[PDB]
């Protein structure tokens, strides 16, 4: 697998209507997309796109801030568990 | 050390070149027969040094690409000196193993290995860097230069 | 063994007393004391023994946990079996006790039973007398290839053999304990509630209990707005590894060399070494040949005293009172109206041709308390274990006389004595004289013969990092590289060995030594001083290196673009190197 | 003023004060999922204070005597890095500044830095009418002051050699910003480690166990074994 | 056939106060201590030195405040670790010291005042 | 020998961002155990957000490790050594500056307690432990690998 | 004048010397002092941070950053000698320390009387420590001096309580604050009614006041407060923190303290060992939160005269800022600095041989508390 | 008078067996300095020769290793004693001195009955100690030699232990003058000052 | 040869008095 981080500090931007949510495998929420999704990050000096390639999920929510090197998006034996 | 060379000590070598530092001794009248010349080695006289220089030289023996061929000299202390690229040791007797020894195993007809065909003796660890370090050339750029810029020349 | 290290022989003393205090009389449904000596015993090759009434002769244990037997020394390990199967609690021990109790069982189905019993029996050793580690770490030997959780706090990760035996050959851990049921028992600190009595709260836990308590290694140094309870540490419960609050924790391990053998726990700075590197340390601290003049080292981690005391190598009193007299051969000491005699060995030969020979560490009218050291045996100074010397380091390729593990040395260390240690020969001639195996004979009964061997071409060197050497080229001290105030240095080690093996902790020491030298100190640094603050040792060094530079006037000591680095010399031209070089004063040892 | 710094190299704002807009508003916690919340108390880390380095005492300095300029007080990760890459050039100009002072007072000014004891003027008009007054020139007046220099001074000298060539910054730091490097005292005191080289062990302290008694003594004590 | 580790020998108030009443010919010194006291630890130690230098020309003896605290209280004891030295002449007075004192200081005091 | 490259405490370079990444790490941890106790994610969440998070940050220190000193300090000691292909491989150099990592036990998995910390910081006692799982297995492998 | 402000510690100059004597129910063996250490990371609760005598503050305030001078006497012998050195070596200045020809250095001449059955002792040569009079203070020093501070074992000295309420009357004639800190010793637990009674005089001349939370018991009520730590409800409990069943931190009411307030009173602290600081003032109340760790070194801790290096980072930081008495959250923020001074403290064997430098006390709180607590 | 002159800076006594010397050079031209250094220090490390003990002769000894009944120390520790001690000469040959005394007392250095070409540096250096009234004869053989080497006795005849020095710019590039300081640390068989001038 | 000597001989000069 492969993981998107933020090239900068700044704020996400995209449409939610445009992906799907979804519960990833740690138990968060997230969203999957299946189309070339165009997320924007505004920075303190200029504005940014990140291309988000279908067949990925997206771990940030519209608005929310960031911070750079930051995991934003992942690009995308039976075992027993006693507790 | 030579790529084509190793050091042995005199305690190692005169028992491996014993028989020919008796002839020696005889073929020069150092010694009357095999008797007399077993106890100039025994006591140590410094003729058979002399004698053992003369017969190792062009003498090669077998140390053990894991065994190889190698020029002896006779070197000063106790342990057997080799060069960085590289027990038992074997001394060929016959002419037939002589030759071979020197003619196909010595350690400069073999500089390629048979795998693939690369070399066997690059540099590595201390000589690789101090190559680097010597080819590393001049620092560049804001490196170089506290400024914004907005030297020697040599005739040979 | 609650508040203190125990005694590492503890084991093989207690299981000893078992087996005459209750195993004698298991197997026969009075003990004489032994007619000779030790020394007489080992003189004339005879066994050290007691007689059972005249049903037959049983061998009796020293203090040290070994016997005498034809002359020889022997130790029994002890042995692993099958009481998941790799768990310990489906294990047990095995020691001296229950050994020698079937002996006794299959001498009763009694002399030769014994001798025959120490001489073709695996688990009975001959006693490696190297140097006084060797003596110690012998004994405490388990005998059976995987770590398992149930291991901790009793027997040592790292310590294990080397081959093909590795895994199945182990170390018992410092605080280890047998108990009633031959489990392995590790001692623990009890978080106890408010409403309850809990006079010791230290407390002994067998494998079986382990897995059932919360046990934490952390610290309570971190607050928040909330409260100490609810910070989180990370804690050991059912085998595997979680994070919990504070308030959850049953347990708490806080003794600093509780989960290593004795041979990892003399490593200073040990948690910044790779841990295979750790291992290999411990195989050469067994390999290191006493010298003629003994050193302790600058840098330690305590533990060096205890091995001293629990060697048996140094002279304890036995009795409190006053010195009265000293010589080579004897101390005497008096108390309440009574007066000893102590010989002191000298020039004794040991099972690996090593010589043994004690030093008088007091003089006359010197008050003595019942326990304390009264001469220093070889590799011991003053009460601790010195098996090297300190001398000037720097690290840096010359010339490929260091290549890969090569070692170049000064030739002061040869006329200097440095590293010249006594090797005794016995081969089964006047007194006195010079045969030629060179040596000088020093004892007829068999002939004894001495060498005075100095460091060589050839010979091997290392410090306790794993890092082992060759020494492969003999300078001139003007031909060596010096520092900036003109001392040239006494080995030259290559650095490129450090970043591959991944041993930090050697880079730790040298800067730290040479600081110790300079400020007249020696540091003793229990491991994992990481658990005080973040980059504990890189503070303590450079504090140390700075106070050494500033006290004495040296910069160079301490230079700030670049701390444990200066620039040097080259002996050959004058001209410095062009970057700056690592030096210090490690601890280095000589190996047989 | 800015694009004429970033033009020529000098110390400037990485980006331009002018050309910098906030981050406008981002969710509160409210329109935010669990995971992307920030928690109600600060959460200790044991990685909440900056490392300590060389790079951040020596920016300190150098912002001091004004030969660069930082952002703020402290300087950043991104500036001590660029340091990192830079500082050989820094420590040029410190050195040719050196050699520059030592070429205008003359030896005697320069080097009466490191002898405490010479109290003549040490100026070159002095040292000018000294000789003038009683024949002694240049050099035989400095070699009457290194005759009141002590070892450790003299050591300390050192560091102007040739072939050293001794950071003038490093060699002038006092020693509350030298101990910044490592940050500081530790915790733990080092006095707990201390031990004397002559010191012989009392095997009778308080972190020793209790002496080991000799075996047979102890057998017979307990009335097992009959002489 | 093994001799005991420790010389000081351990009084309670009954058996002190005998032992003070009697006839004494060495000098008697008293240590008050206590286990949970850090500083009796040090004091411990230097006691025990004490006693092998002054075999029999001496007695240590030491009290446990934790089991004679009234008695410690009544002796005029303000703090640990505090020493009682008494001399064997009647007539002349006792030495209380306080704090962890000189082994020197301890050998002055029996030696010229005691 | 004339350039005498050497070895010491502060060549051994981190990246400047180890901080800002472990203390990310560290607060994503915390807030998923806080949650696992209140029943909103399962045991199994939480033990593949463990692995994965830490596994992760440690592989992007690696990268991160080359640009860092071909930037900022291209003639490290360290950097040198392994760079030019004289001696060490850039994982060996990364347990040295960046983090140790995950280890596995002997049956096949992996310890849930990352190696946060690197040889120059020095491992707590407890990380300690879980690396002589790899030095034990390590040699054990390399025995049977020859035979 | 110079900066930091002069501070004067009244009393003895002895070395150790724990005055906090009580009974405990946990003893060891009374031979083998190496169990010893076990009470040492399970103290008795008079114990966890123990105080010492007036030259380990004066000590303790020098080393965290301070100027601190030692008001008292000794004798002319080398005990003496050895004091002074101690504290010229630490940089305290001895200008106030008076010396006894004529005395033995931290030696009391006593007579053995057999009083109904039993043996008890009376004083018959007070020794120099504890004799000090009027016309030998130094009021250069108390002129100078802005906190002037002694301990409680001067009023068992009929001279000493003489002499100390002379020197109080100088320094508060100089503007000097009084730090009262109680550390009462073995005679002064026997009883409340004649221990306040004792010191009653002494506490209302003090502007700051330390205290131990047994001590403040001891004061008030000592077997109401044991009562109230002894209950547990019947069949549920009031709160779910009451079910974790904690230690108990009980925070003292100001309407509980009413009976020891006074109006010349600035400032209270009640000390929890290293666990809590509970302070008081005129206006507000409230309590810090700290902590310990002497399990961390289990062969070095020692918590003698960590009592000692709290109230010096107290002294420390009220002199320097002194908005502390009047700012709730300033006040909190640099008793965090006391805390880990105590920690510190805990960690080496011997009082004076402790004691940690302000470097290291700054970098262990910064190293504990959040950075929003700093 | 000299344009270039030379003189001892400080010159100091340690203890009888360790001086200290510093030296200055100036003005020097460029490089001249360097090329002084490096070989006056080889001369100073490995040239200069010095004196001492190369064997002894016990009269009534089986082994160097034994012990003599009367004396705290054993052979072997008589030879280490031996062999520290410090002795000056200018004359070359092996040289023959004795030590014949009767107890009890304390050996020095100064009861060594020395040839007249040959002299002891320190008096209170150690050799033995006697308990007992016995006779002690003890032969002895001096050199004088470069470096290093009855019963042997291990002599390392260097008497400079160690040196040191430093090149400074003397000012102005009028000729980038130089100025030179040397230290010299010897055993007191010769001063610094007489090292400098013999190497 | 001769430049090395004229470096050492300075080190034999002695001053008039």
């Amino acid at each position: 697998a492969e993981h998107v981080r933020a090239p900068y500090n700044g704020k996400i931007k995209f449409n939610e209507d445009l992906v799907h949510p979804t519960r990833t495998r740690h138990g968060h929420p997230a969203f999957l997309c299946y189309i070339d999704l165009s997320v924007i990050i505004e920075s303190e000096d200029i504005i940014h796109s990140v291309t988000i390639p279908p067949k990925s999920f997206l771990l940030v929510q519209n608005d929310q801030y960031v911070e750079s090197e930051q995991v934003i998006a992942e690009i995308r034996e039976r075992v027993r568990k006693y507790i | 050390l030579s790529l084509h060379r190793c050091g042995l000590p005199r305690e190692i070598a005169i028992e491996l070149f014993q028989t020919f530092v008796i002839r020696g001794l005889i073929r020069q009248h150092l010694a009357s027969n095999i008797g007399v010349a077993k106890s100039q080695i025994r006591e140590k006289k410094p003729i058979v040094w002399e004698i053992l220089q003369e017969v190792m030289q062009g003498h090669p023996v077998l140390l053990n690409l894991g065994i190889q061929s190698f020029q002896p000299i006779l070197v000063e202390g106790r342990t057997i000196c080799l060069h960085p690229l590289v027990m038992a040791v074997h001394v060929p007797l016959s002419l037939e193993a002589q030759a071979e020894a020197r003619l196909l195993m010595f350690s400069h007809m073999n500089l390629l290995s048979p795998a693939i065909g690369d070399p066997i003796s690059v540099p590595t660890q201390d000589m690789l860097i101090g190559l680097y370090v010597l080819t590393s050339g001049t620092r560049r750029g804001i490196c170089a230069n506290r400024y914004n810029p907005c030297e020697p020349f040599f005739c040979n | 063994g609650t508040s203190t290290i125990p005694g590492f022989n503890q084991i093989q003393f207690e299981g000893f007393y078992r087996f005459i205090d209750q195993g004698l009389i298991e197997e026969l449904s009075q003990l004489v004391e032994p007619l000779i000596k030790e020394r007489d015993a080992v003189y004339e090759s005879l066994t050290y023994s007691s007689e059972l009434y005249f049903i037959g002769n049983i061998p009796l244990m020293n203090s040290l946990g070994t016997f005498i037997v034809n002359g020889i020394y022997r130790v029994v390990i002890n042995q692993i079996l099958q009481s998941d199967m790799n768990h310990l609690k489906n294990k047990r021990i095995r020691s001296v006790a229950d050994l020698l109790q079937d002996q006794l069982g299959l001498a009763l189905a009694l002399t030769t039973t014994y001798e025959s019993f120490f001489g073709l029996h695996p688990l009975s050793q001959v006693l490696d007398r190297t140097n006084p580690l060797t003596q110690i770490v012998h004994g405490r030997k388990l005998s059976y290839r995987d770590i398992h959780p149930s291991h901790y706090g009793r027997i040592c990760p790292i310590d294990t053999s080397e081959g093909i035996n590795v895994g199945l050959i182990g170390s018992l851990s410092i605080h280890a304990r047998i108990g009633d049921w031959g489990s392995l028992e590790s001692p623990f600190y009890e978080l106890v509630e408010k409403s309850k009595k809990a006079q010791i709260r230290m407390l002994f836990l067998s494998p079986s209990q382990d897995e059932y308590y919360m046990i934490a290694a952390g610290n309570s140094l971190a607050l928040n707005r909330g409260i100490q309870e609810e910070q989180v540490v990370p804690a050991r419960y059912r085998q595997e590894f979680l994070t919990i609050a504070w308030e959850e924790v049953h347990l708490r391990s806080i003794f600093p060399f509780q989960y290593f053998s004795i041979g990892a726990s003399l490593i200073p700075f040990i948690e910044h070494n790779d841990a295979n590197r750790a291992l290999m340390s411990s195989n050469m601290q067994r390999q290191a040949v006493p010298l003629s003049r003994s050193e302790k080292c600058i840098v330690g981690t305590g533990l060096e005293r205890q091995v001293a005391l629990d060697s048996g190598v140094p002279a304890i009193a036995e009795h409190e009172g006053k010195i009265l007299y000293t010589d080579t051969e004897k101390i005497i000491l008096s108390g309440n109206e009574n007066t000893l005699s102590i010989p002191l060995i000298m020039y004794q030969r040991s099972n690996k041709n090593t010589c043994m020979h004690q030093k008088p560490q007091v003089r006359r009218g010197k008050c003595i308390k019942k326990g304390q050291i009264l001469a220093d045996g070889a590799a011991t100074v003053g009460g601790e274990l010195a098996l090297g010397k300190n001398v000037l380091v720097a690290y840096m390729p010359w010339e490929g006389y260091n290549f890969e593990d090569a070692v170049l040395i000064s030739e002061c260390l040869v006329y200097g004595d440095i590293y010249t240690s006594f090797h005794i020969r016995k081969y089964e001639v006047m007194l006195g004289s010079w045969v030629e195996g060179r040596g000088r004979v020093i004892d007829v009964r068999r002939v004894y013969i001495s060498q005075k061997r100095e460091i060589k071409v050839g010979d091997k060197v290392a410090g306790r990092h794993g890092n082992k050497g060759i020494i492969s080229k003999i300078l001139p001290r003007q031909d060596m590289p010096y520092l900036q105030d003109g001392r040239p240095v006494d080995m030259v080690f290559n650095p490129l060995g450090v970043p591959s093996r991944m041993n930090v902790g050697q880079i730790f020491e040298c800067s730290l030594g040479l600081a110790g030298s300079l400020l007249d100190r020696h540091y003793r640094i229990a491991p994992f001083d990481e658990r005080y603050e973040q980059e504990a040792s890189r503070k303590l060094v450079f504090s140390e290196l700075y106070e050494a530079s500033k006290q004495t006037a040296n910069p160079w000591v301490f230079e700030p673009e670049y701390p444990g680095k200066s620039r040097i010399f080259d002996g050959r031209t004058g001209d410095p190197f062009e970057q700056p070089v690592i030096i210090g004063k490690p601890y280095i040892l000589k190996l047989i | 003023g800015f694009e004429l710094d970033k033009k020529l190299g000098r110390p400037h704002p990485f980006i331009d004060p002018t050309k910098k807009k906030q981050i406008e508003t981002t969710l509160t916690s409210d329109e935010s999922w669990w995971n992307w919340r920030k928690p109600e108390k600060e959460q200790w880390s044991r990685w909440q204070r900056r490392r300590p380095d060389v790079e951040t005492v020596f920016l300190k300095a150098m912002a001091e005597t004004g030969q660069v300029k930082l952002y703020g007080k402290e300087p950043t990760l991104t500036e001590t890095s660029l340091y990192r890459a830079r500082r050989h050039l820094f420590k040029e100009e410190r050195l040719q500044a050196e050699r520059e002072r030592l070429a205008k007072e003359g030896p005697m000014a320069f080097y009466s830095e490191w002898v405490k004891a010479w109290k003549r003027d040490t100026s070159r008009e002095a040292v000018q009418k000294h000789f003038e007054e009683t024949g002694e020139d240049e050099n035989t007046q400095l070699i009457e002051m290194f005759s009141h220099q002590t070892d450790r001074e003299y050591r300390i000298m050192m560091g102007t050699d040739v072939r050293i060539k001794r950071d003038p910054l490093a060699m002038r730091m006092k020693e509350d910003q030298i101990k910044q490097i490592w940050g500081g005292d530790p915790v733990y005191p080092t006095i707990n480690y201390i031990q004397a080289p002559d010191a012989v062990m009392d095997f009778r302290g308080p972190d020793f166990h209790e002496p080991t008694p000799n075996m047979l003594s102890y057998l017979k004590e307990n009335c097992k074994v009959i002489s | 056939f093994v001799r005991e580790d420790y010389l000081v020998r351990k009084l309670s108030a009954q058996e002190l106060q005998d032992l003070v009443k009697g006839e004494r010919k060495v000098p008697l010194i008293v240590d008050f201590y206590a286990t949970w006291c850090g500083p009796c630890i040090l004091m411990a130690q230097e006691l025990e030195m004490l006693a092998v230098e002054y075999e029999s020309n001496a007695m240590i003896v030491k009290v446990d405040t934790d089991d004679e605290y009234e008695f410690a209280r009544d002796m005029q004891v303000r703090g640990l670790p505090t020493l009682f030295f008494i001399s064997p002449d009647p007539s002349k007075d006792a030495i209380r010291t306080e704090g962890l004192i000189p082994l020197q200081m301890m050998r002055d005091i029996i030696d010229n005042d005691m | 020998t004339a350039t005498s490259i050497s070895l010491g405490i502060d060549d051994l370079l981190t990246i400047p961002s180890k901080g800002w990444l472990v203390q990310d790490a560290e607060q994503q941890s915390l807030i998923l155990e806080k949650h696992h106790h209140y029943g909103n994610v399962h045991a199994v969440e939480k033990l593949r957000q463990s692995i994965e998070i830490w596994y992760a940050t440690s592989e992007y220190l690696r990268q991160e490790m080359n640009p860092n000193f071909r930037m900022t300090d291209p003639f490290n000691p360290v950097h040198m050594m392994s760079f030019s292909g004289a001696r060490g491989n850039a994982s060996q150099v990364h347990q040295l500056v960046g983090m140790r990592g995950l280890m596995s036990d002997p049956q096949g998995q992996m310890i849930d307690l990352p190696i946060q910390s690197n040889l120059r910081e020095g491992l707590s006692l407890t990380e300690y432990i879980i690396s002589c799982y790899g030095a034990r297995k390590g040699v054990v492998d390399t025995a049977v690998r020859t035979s | 004048y110079d900066d930091p402000p002069l501070v004067c510690c009244f009393g003895a100059v002895q070395k150790e010397f724990v005055p906090v004597v009580r009974v405990h129910d946990n003893p060891m063996h009374p031979d083998i002092y190496s169990q010893w250490k076990m009470l040492q990371w399970d103290p008795p609760e008079f114990g966890r941070a123990p105080g010492g005598p007036p030259s380990n503050v004066a000590i303790s305030h020098v080393r965290l950053g301070g100027r601190a001078a030692f008001m008292g006497k000794v004798g002319g012998d080398d005990y003496g000698e050895e004091l002074v050195l101690m504290m010229n070596k630490e940089r305290v200045q001895t200008r106030g320390v008076k010396f006894d020809e004529g005395a033995s250095t931290a030696c009391t001449r006593v007579k053995i009387k057999f009083e109904d059955g039993k043996m008890k002792a009376e004083t018959v040569k007070e020794p120099p420590e504890d004799s000090l009079l009027a016309s030998e203070l130094n009021l250069a020093v108390l002129k100078e001096a802005r906190i002037f501070h002694f301990n409680s074992e001067v009023l068992t000295s009929p001279t000493m309580e003489s002499t100390l309420f002379k020197a109080i009357q100088w320094s508060k004639k100089f503007g000097g604050l009084i730090f009262f800190d109680l550390n009462l010793p073995l005679p002064l637990w026997r009883s409340r009614n004649e221990t306040r009674k004792l010191i009653k005089k002494s506490w209302d001349e003090a502007n700051i006041i330390e205290v131990s939370q047994q001590e403040l018991e001891f004061l008030l009520d000592e077997e109401y407060y044991e009562r109230r730590r002894n209950y547990t409800p019947q069949y549920f409990a009031e709160d779910f923190e009451q079910t974790k069943n904690r230690r108990d931190y009980y925070h003292y009411t100001p309407e509980e303290i009413k009976p020891l307030w006074h109006d010349d009173l600035k400032l209270l602290v009640v000390t929890d060992g290293t666990l809590r600081l509970h302070y008081y003032t005129p206006k507000f109340d409230g309590v810090v939160v700290g902590t310990e760790d002497v399990l961390i070194t289990p062969f070095t801790c020692d918590r003698t005269g960590s009592g000692d290096a709290v109230v010096a980072g107290i002294m420390r930081k009220l002199t320097t800022c002194p908005e502390m008495f009047e700012d709730q959250d300033v006040l909190e923020r640099q008793l965090r600095f006391a805390v880990a001074a105590g920690i510190i403290s805990q960690w080496t064997i011997g009082a004076v041989r402790g004691f940690p430098t302000e470097s290291a006390t700054q970098n262990l709180k910064e190293q504990v508390y959040v950075p929003s607590m700093w | 008078t000299r344009t270039l002159q030379w003189k001892c800076v400080e010159s100091r006594r340690d203890s009888k067996r360790l001086y200290y010397g510093r030296f200055i050079l100036s003005p020097l031209m460029k490089g001249q300095a360097d090329t002084i250094g490096i070989a006056m220090r080889r001369a100073l490390l490995g040239e200069i020769e010095g004196t001492c003990i190369t064997r002894a002769k016990f009269e009534n000894i089986p082994h160097d290793y034994s012990n003599i009944v009367g004396i705290q120390e054993s052979v072997h520790e008589i030879l280490m004693n031996l062999n520290e001690i410090v002795l000056k000469s200018n004359l070359y040959g092996t040289r023959n001195a004795l030590i014949c005394v009767q107890g009890p007392g304390y050996i020095t250095a100064r009861d060594i009955i020395l040839p007249p070409s040959v002299e002891i540096v320190d008096n209170t250096q150690h050799i033995a100690t006697l308990t007992e009234p016995i006779n002690l004869c003890i032969g002895l053989k001096i050199e004088r030699n470069r470096g290093y080497s009855s019963y042997p006795i291990d002599a390392v005849f260097m008497p400079v232990q160690n040196a040191n020095h430093s090149i400074h710019s003397y000012g102005n590039g009028n000729e980038k003058q130089e100025i030179l300081f040397i230290e010299i640390w010897t055993n007191g068989s010769l001063t610094p000052k007489e090292a400098l001038h013999e190497a | 040869s001769r430049n090395l000597i004229n470096l050492f001989i300075p080190f034999l000069h002695v001053e008039e008095e």
